[PDB]
């Protein structure tokens, strides 16, 4: 009932660690490469955020990050 | 205690901090869920760093044409806050010994080494301290509350011995502050509405008030 | 206990009142570290006693000397007989090599206190030396030091004090007004609403340079004020 | 660096680092040596 | 403990202050890895030596181009010295190549091979080449003095001393080059251009420095 | 070139705010979920003050750099805009109405501000665009009507809508409940909002080239 | 300016705006309205303390002096609009 600036202090951490880990998002791609297939899912399943997980939070923030990122590339 | 207090804004506001009104009806010292700049201690921080830097600059900015208008100092100087080569387009003065770029420069790195050292005892507690800077890290320790350091020059009179008289010396400090902000405001707006001194438009108020104010410095 | 410079304040940890003149100042902290205290202590005599000389020289200088700016008088066209006109480079080379030597003494008794003492040419004629900064014996040959001593180096260090501040004003008094300080009191006398601070302030009399001989000596006054 | 160096091992990175230096190498050769059609 | 390069900020794991000049500074963890550092190390040392040589040239030569000498400026020199003497400038270029081949090519491998350059393979020498620590080559030829092996607090000091030099003389050749590209004359001539004005000759009244000014 | 640098520095900008808001201070759920404040502040904050924003620019940058480039004054010699935002002297003598300050606006006499807010209408004769003078009156009008829009929803005070109020109120004898569960499907499916979004931007981007083929507003433009 | 037709308008809207809001004639910040138009309690999140006898506070101030400056500029400029 209170319009207020709720947020949460460092959820993640800024590390490269994910970075070398491909298809790190989802269950399915955590497991590795076995076909080419999985290449071209790695592609299709990056913005498919309502897909990484089912928390609404998670998928909020990441939207908003998605933004800022497009504002600075048409920036 | 002030005008527009709420329920709301009272739930934090228990008289903790100094000159603590209850006035926050934008929710911005709320702890639950607070982080980045926008909590407590940063925001108090920043205010009493705001209060003394409009403290100083109200100051600096009412002195010269105050004590020109009282032939203290000669008429090459006692210029306006905006003509004095802060804004060049609005005037600048070139009786200065440099430019105002190497001049600037000399700001930037004494600046830079009293702001970092201030942000880094603010992001450590004491840290500035320990670490040699000729000896004059004995008085850089601080206390828990990053807006009131003290020590031997911070605090060189060592007053406000009692809690009672440091907190009423805290209030005192922060209503100046609060009320040099909105001096310095009301400077930046006469400045750019009637194109003078603030001692020019006080003065001119004050021979004629009915015919020297906002509503007759519109056009 | 003794009295501290500010009413109200609290005297540091490691000023209890040993030394001389101890009011329990020190803002800055410089003196947290023994060594660095010790140091500027030493610091602290050189710089009295040599303001008290310089003090005391420029006063007898003005009274007796009365037509002589102490300010030029370092120009060698100043020098009275018979070192008028006299090469600046030998001079310099006599000071550098007495005043290198004496300090480089006094420097060795400071790192190695009481290593220096005895004459190294006349084995025998050595100086007690009791503290830091106090060799005394030849130095004092008078004998004052054999009494009260803690209040005769409180009143030394006070009047160095006062001596540094006075010849520090004397030089901002010549730099603003052109005139020595008994001259400069004598014009503040005659009229102190209209030479005073207020109106000598902004003017520089120093010249931008010298031409001593025959090298350019660079000059400036501690204010940017007009040349 | 090591996840740095390994993200940048990556196929898309290696491949995008490899076909720029034999783009340059090519255009440079181009440029140096104008219009060659034959040996 | 120790002083950092950012007082308050802890210093990283990979800087422990065993390296000499070691402050903790760095913010990009370019030398996290321990043969990352090692080769950053060696890379450090000798871009700080031959700075330190090149800032003595440029101030010896410059110093003889202020006083009536005839030294021509860093800038000038290479043309100076190719055109006054008969040398065929490709010609020196193939022999520093060369001579500089075979000693970063025997300091490579030894990197990669730590004391394999003593094995008297090159004209019996071993003990020559044997190598001390990392970016440290000891020895009668690198070190006749025998300043490395003796008082090893003597020798840290001086080690401490070594990578400020080359920081400070890597630092002078940068300002070499941007005095040079931002006023066109020599060290020396912007050292007494502003040392006659310093308040109105410097980097803010030179026009190149700063645009808006 | 210096907007070049500004919107470098902008695109530093919102990468910094992108990995700020996701690694050091990231928004709760019901933070996002605060619709009615959103649409207020999109409404009067951004639309407004931008429209609000850029009718400024057009009246102290625009309509005077224009008009003398329409009046046939050489680039060079036209002067600079902080020249014409700093003395009235130049504005009032390409527009009278700056002579009398913003005392005109204040007093309720906006019909004195008829140089350069009118209705020409049509098209410049000698650029061939749209008169800048309406694009800024335009832009003014604009700013009001946002500004006046967004504060219609209830934030965290009593005045103000309830959008749930809104949609459950309407509801007629052919439509069963009406619009009852709307508000709880827009602020919990970010595929629905989006769906309606990129409906209504697409709609409008249609209609931005068709206003634009036929009424050109850019100099030199048709 | 005093005196003038556009300052009494301006004064008269900006006062009946207000006295409506206080005497409990239009929707304030404590009662809100229902779709007859009927006043009822709110659910306010500030709770703004007031010491007013009715409960008008700051915000209802605001509020009211947006809605008389809305309503005077207009009738003004309606009336300037049709030569009367
Ligand atoms: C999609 C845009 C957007 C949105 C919705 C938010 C929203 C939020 N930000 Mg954020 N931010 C953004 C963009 C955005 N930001 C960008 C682009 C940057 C990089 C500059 C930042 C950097 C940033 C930091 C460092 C912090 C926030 C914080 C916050 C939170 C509360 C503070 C606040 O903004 O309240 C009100 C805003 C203020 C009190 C200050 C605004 C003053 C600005 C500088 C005025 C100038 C900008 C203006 C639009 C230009 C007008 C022109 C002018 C010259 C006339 C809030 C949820 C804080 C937080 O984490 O809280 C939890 C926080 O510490 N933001
Ligand atoms: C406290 C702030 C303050 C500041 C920042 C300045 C700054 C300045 N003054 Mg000044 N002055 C001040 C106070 C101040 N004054 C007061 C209180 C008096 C009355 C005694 C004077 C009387 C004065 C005179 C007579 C002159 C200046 C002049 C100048 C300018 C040249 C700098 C200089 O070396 O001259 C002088 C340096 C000082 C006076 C030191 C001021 C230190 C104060 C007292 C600290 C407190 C300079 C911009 C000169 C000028 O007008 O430029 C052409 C000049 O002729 N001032
Ligand atoms: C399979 C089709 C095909 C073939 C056989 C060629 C062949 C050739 N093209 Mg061409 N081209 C093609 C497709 C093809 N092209 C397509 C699809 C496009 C459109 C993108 C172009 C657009 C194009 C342009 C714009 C140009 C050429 C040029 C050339 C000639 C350049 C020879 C060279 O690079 O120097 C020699 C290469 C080397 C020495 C590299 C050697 C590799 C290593 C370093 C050494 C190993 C050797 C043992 C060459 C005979 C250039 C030309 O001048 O035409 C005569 C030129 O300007 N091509
Ligand atoms: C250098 C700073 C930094 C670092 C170390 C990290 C590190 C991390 N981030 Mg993060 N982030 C950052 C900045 C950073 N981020 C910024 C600036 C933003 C705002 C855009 C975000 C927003 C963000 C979100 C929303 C998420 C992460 C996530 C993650 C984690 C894994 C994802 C990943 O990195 O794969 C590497 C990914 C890439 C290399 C793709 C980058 C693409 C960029 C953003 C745009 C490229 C545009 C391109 C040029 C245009 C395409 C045209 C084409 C022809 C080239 C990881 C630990 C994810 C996570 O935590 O998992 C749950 C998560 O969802 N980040
Ligand atoms: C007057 C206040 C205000 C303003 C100006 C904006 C502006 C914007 N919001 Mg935001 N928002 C606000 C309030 C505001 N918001 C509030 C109160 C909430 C909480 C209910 C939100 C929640 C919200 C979400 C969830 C999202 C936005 C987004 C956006 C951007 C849409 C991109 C676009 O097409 O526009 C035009 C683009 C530009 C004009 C680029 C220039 C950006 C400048 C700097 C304006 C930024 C102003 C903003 C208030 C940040 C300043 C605060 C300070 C801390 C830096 C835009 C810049 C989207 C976004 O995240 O984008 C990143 C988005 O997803 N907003
Ligand atoms: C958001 C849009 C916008 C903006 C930014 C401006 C801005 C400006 N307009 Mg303008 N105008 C606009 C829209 C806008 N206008 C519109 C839509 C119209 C049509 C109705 C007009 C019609 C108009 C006219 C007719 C005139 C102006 C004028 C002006 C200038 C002076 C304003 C004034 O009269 O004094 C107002 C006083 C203030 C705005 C106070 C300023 C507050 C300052 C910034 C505070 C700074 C304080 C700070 C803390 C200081 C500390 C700094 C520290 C370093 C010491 C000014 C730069 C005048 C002009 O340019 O003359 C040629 C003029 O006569 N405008
Ligand atoms: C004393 C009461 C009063 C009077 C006599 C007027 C009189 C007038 N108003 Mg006005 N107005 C008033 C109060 C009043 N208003 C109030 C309280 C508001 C709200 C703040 C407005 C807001 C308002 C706006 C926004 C506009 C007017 C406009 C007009 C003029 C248009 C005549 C017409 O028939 O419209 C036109 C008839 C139509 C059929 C057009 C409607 C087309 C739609 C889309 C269908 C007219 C002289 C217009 C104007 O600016 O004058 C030129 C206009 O734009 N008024
Ligand atoms: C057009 C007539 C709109 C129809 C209209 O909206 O009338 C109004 C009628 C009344 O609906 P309600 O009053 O119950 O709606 C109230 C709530 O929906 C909230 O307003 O709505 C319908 O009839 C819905 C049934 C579709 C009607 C089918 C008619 C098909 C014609 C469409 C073809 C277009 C050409
Ligand atoms: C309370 C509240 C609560 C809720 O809830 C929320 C809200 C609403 C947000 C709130 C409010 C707030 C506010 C009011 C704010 C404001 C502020 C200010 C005004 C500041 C200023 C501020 C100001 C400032 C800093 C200023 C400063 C100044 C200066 C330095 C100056 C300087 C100078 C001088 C000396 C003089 C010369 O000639 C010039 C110069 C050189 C330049
Ligand atoms: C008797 C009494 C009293 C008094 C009270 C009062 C007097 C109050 C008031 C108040 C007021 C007197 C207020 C005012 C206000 C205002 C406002 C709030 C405003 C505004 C604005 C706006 C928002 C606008 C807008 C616009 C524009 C800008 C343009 C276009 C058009 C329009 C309109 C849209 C007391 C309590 C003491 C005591 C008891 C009783
Ligand atoms: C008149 C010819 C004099 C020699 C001219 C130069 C020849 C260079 C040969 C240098 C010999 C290098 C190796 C010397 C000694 C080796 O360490 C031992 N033979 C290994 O047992
Ligand atoms: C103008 C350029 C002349 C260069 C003269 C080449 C002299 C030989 C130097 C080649 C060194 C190659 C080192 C081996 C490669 C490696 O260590 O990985
Ligand atoms: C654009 C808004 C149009 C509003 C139409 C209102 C019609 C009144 C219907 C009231 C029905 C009721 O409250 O019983």
């Amino acid at each position: 009932k209170k319009v207020k600036i709720a947020v949460d202090r460092n959820p993640v951490e800024t590390s490269f660690e994910k970075w070398a880990k491909p298809g790190h998002f989802s269950r399915t791609l955590s497991k590795g490469p076995n076909t080419t297939t999985w290449i071209w899912n790695l592609h299709a399943d990056a913005h498919d955020f309502d897909s990484h997980t089912s928390d609404l939070e998670e998928i909020s923030r990441k939207v908003f990050s998605a933004h800022f990122g497009q504002l600075g590339i048409i920036f | 205690l002030y005008v527009g207090a709420s329920q709301s804004s009272l739930a934090y506001l228990d008289g903790s901090l100094p000159g603590d009104f209850g006035f926050d009806p934008l929710g911005l010292l709320d702890p639950v869920n607070s982080g980045g700049f926008i909590e407590p201690k940063w925001l108090q921080y920043s205010e009493v760093i705001h209060a003394r830097w409009a403290m100083l600059g109200a100051a600096g900015c009412i002195a010269p044409e105050v004590l020109g208008a009282a032939g203290l100092i000669p008429d090459a100087t006692n210029i306006k806050w905006f003509e004095s080569g802060v804004i060049p387009p609005a005037g600048s003065y070139n009786g200065y010994w440099a430019d105002p770029y190497t001049i600037f420069f000399v700001e930037i790195v004494a600046m830079q080494f009293a702001e970092l050292r201030r942000l880094q005892d603010f992001r450590y507690p004491g840290s500035m301290g320990q670490q040699y800077f000729l000896g004059l890290e004995a008085i850089f320790k601080g206390s828990g509350d990053a807006a009131y350091p003290g020590g031997p020059f911070f605090n060189l009179f060592n007053l406000g011995k009692t809690e009672a008289a440091m907190k009423e010396l805290k209030l005192k400090e922060i209503k100046n502050g609060r009320l040099a902000m909105l001096a310095m405001l009301g400077y930046g707006a006469q400045a750019v509405m009637t194109g003078k001194g603030p001692f020019q438009n006080l003065v001119e108020h004050l021979a004629d008030p009915v015919n020297n104010n906002i509503l007759t410095n519109f056009g | 206990d003794r009295k501290l410079w500010a009413p109200g304040v609290v005297a540091p940890e490691y000023l209890k009142g040993d030394l001389a003149g101890d009011y329990g100042w020190d803002p800055l902290g410089l003196g947290a570290d023994p060594t660095a205290l010790k140091w500027y202590r030493q610091s602290e005599l050189q710089h009295a006693r040599w303001a008290m000389l310089g003090v005391a020289g420029v006063l007898v200088q003005e009274i007796v000397k009365p037509d002589v700016y102490f300010y030029e008088a370092g120009l060698p066209q100043n020098l009275p007989e018979p070192f008028t006109n006299i090469n600046m480079g030998g001079l310099l080379a006599w000071e550098f090599i007495l005043m290198h030597w004496v300090e480089v003494r006094r420097w060795q008794d400071y790192k190695n206190f009481g290593s220096v003492n005895e004459d190294p040419i006349f084995k025998g004629n050595k100086v007690p030396n009791p503290e830091m900064g106090y060799p005394g014996g030849i130095f004092d040959p008078f004998g004052f030091s054999k009494g009260n001593l803690k209040e005769l180096q409180t009143k030394e260090i006070k009047n160095g004090r006062l001596a540094m501040i006075a010849y520090m004003a004397f030089i901002l008094q010549a730099q603003a007004t052109g005139k020595g300080p008994l001259a400069a009191l004598s014009a503040h006398l005659s009229n102190p609403f209209g030479n005073n601070i207020l109106k000598n302030i902004g003017t520089c009399t120093v010249p931008h340079s010298v031409d001593v001989q025959g090298l350019t000596i660079p000059l400036t006054c501690l204010w940017p004020g007009s040349q | 660096m090591k996840d740095f160096t390994t993200y940048l091992s990556t196929a898309p990175v290696i491949a995008t680092i490899w076909f720029t230096f034999t783009a340059g190498l090519l255009i440079e050769i181009n440029r140096y040596f104008p219009d060659p059609l034959v040996f | 403990v120790r002083p950092v390069w950012f007082p308050g900020n802890p210093p990283p794991a990979h800087l422990d202050g065993s390296l000499a000049g070691d402050y903790g500074f760095d913010p990009l963890f370019l030398g996290q890895e321990p043969q990352t550092l090692k080769w950053y190390v060696q890379a450090e040392l000798v871009h700080g030596r031959f700075a330190m040589l090149g800032a003595a040239g440029i101030i010896l030569t410059s110093i003889g181009a202020k006083v009536g000498l005839g030294f021509p400026e860093w800038y000038d020199a290479g043309k100076v010295v190719v055109e006054k003497n008969n040398i065929d400038f490709p010609t020196l270029m193939v022999i520093q190549f060369y001579l500089m081949g075979w000693a970063e090519t025997k300091r490579w491998y030894d990197f990669k091979n730590p004391g394999s350059q003593a094995d008297g393979s090159f004209l019996g020498f071993t003990e020559e080449f044997k190598g001390l620590e990392n970016g440290y080559p000891g020895g009668r030829f690198f070190d006749p003095m025998g300043l490395s092996r003796g008082d090893a607090a003597k020798y840290q000091e001086y080690k401490q001393k070594e990578v400020k030099n080359g920081r400070l003389a890597m630092i002078a050749c940068l300002g070499f080059a941007a005095q040079y590209a931002a006023t066109g004359k020599g060290p020396l001539d912007n050292l007494a251009d502003h040392l006659a004005d310093p308040n109105h000759v410097n980097f803010a009244t030179n026009g190149v420095s700063i645009p808006i000014a | 070139y210096t907007t070049a640098i500004g919107g470098l520095v902008m695109a530093a900008a919102m990468f910094f705010a992108g990995w700020f808001h996701y690694h050091k201070a990231a928004p709760k759920l019901e933070w996002f979920q605060n619709v009615e404040s959103m649409l207020n502040h999109h409404l009067g904050g951004l639309l407004g003050l931008g429209s609000l924003a850029w009718a400024g620019h057009q009246i102290h940058v625009s309509l005077p750099v224009n008009k003398l480039l329409d009046a046939g004054v050489d680039p060079k010699e036209i002067p600079l805009p902080h020249d014409l935002l700093l003395n009235r002297a130049i504005m009032a003598d390409l527009y009278p109405s700056f002579a009398k300050g913003i005392a005109p606006f204040f007093t309720l006499n906006w019909s004195e501000y008829s140089d350069f807010l009118t209705f020409k209408g049509g098209l410049n004769p000698v650029t061939g665009g749209l008169w800048l003078s309406d694009t800024a009156h335009h832009h003014v009008a604009i700013a009001v009507l946002f500004l006046v829009a967004g504060h219609m929803y209830r934030t965290n005070w009593g005045i103000g809508h309830s959008m749930k109020e809104i949609l459950e109120a309407h509801r007629g004898p052919f439509t069963g409940e009406g619009h009852v569960g709307l508000y709880e499907i827009l602020t919990t499916s970010w595929h629905a909002q989006l769906a309606i979004n990129l409906a209504l931007f697409g709609s409008l981007s249609i209609i931005v080239a068709h206003h634009m083929y036929a009424m050109p507003p850019y100099p030199y433009l048709a | 300016f005093i005196g003038s037709s556009t300052n009494l308008i301006m004064v008269a809207s900006t006062t009946a705006t207000l006295a409506a809001a206080r005497f409990g004639l239009a929707p304030t910040v404590k009662k809100n309205t229902t779709a007859g138009l009927k006043l009822v309690d709110s659910k306010n999140s500030a709770g703004v303390i007031s010491n007013d006898p009715a409960g008008f506070t700051i915000v209802d101030v605001l509020a009211m002096g947006a809605a008389g400056h809305g309503l005077g500029v207009g009738i003004v400029l309606g009336l300037k609009g049709i030569g009367a």
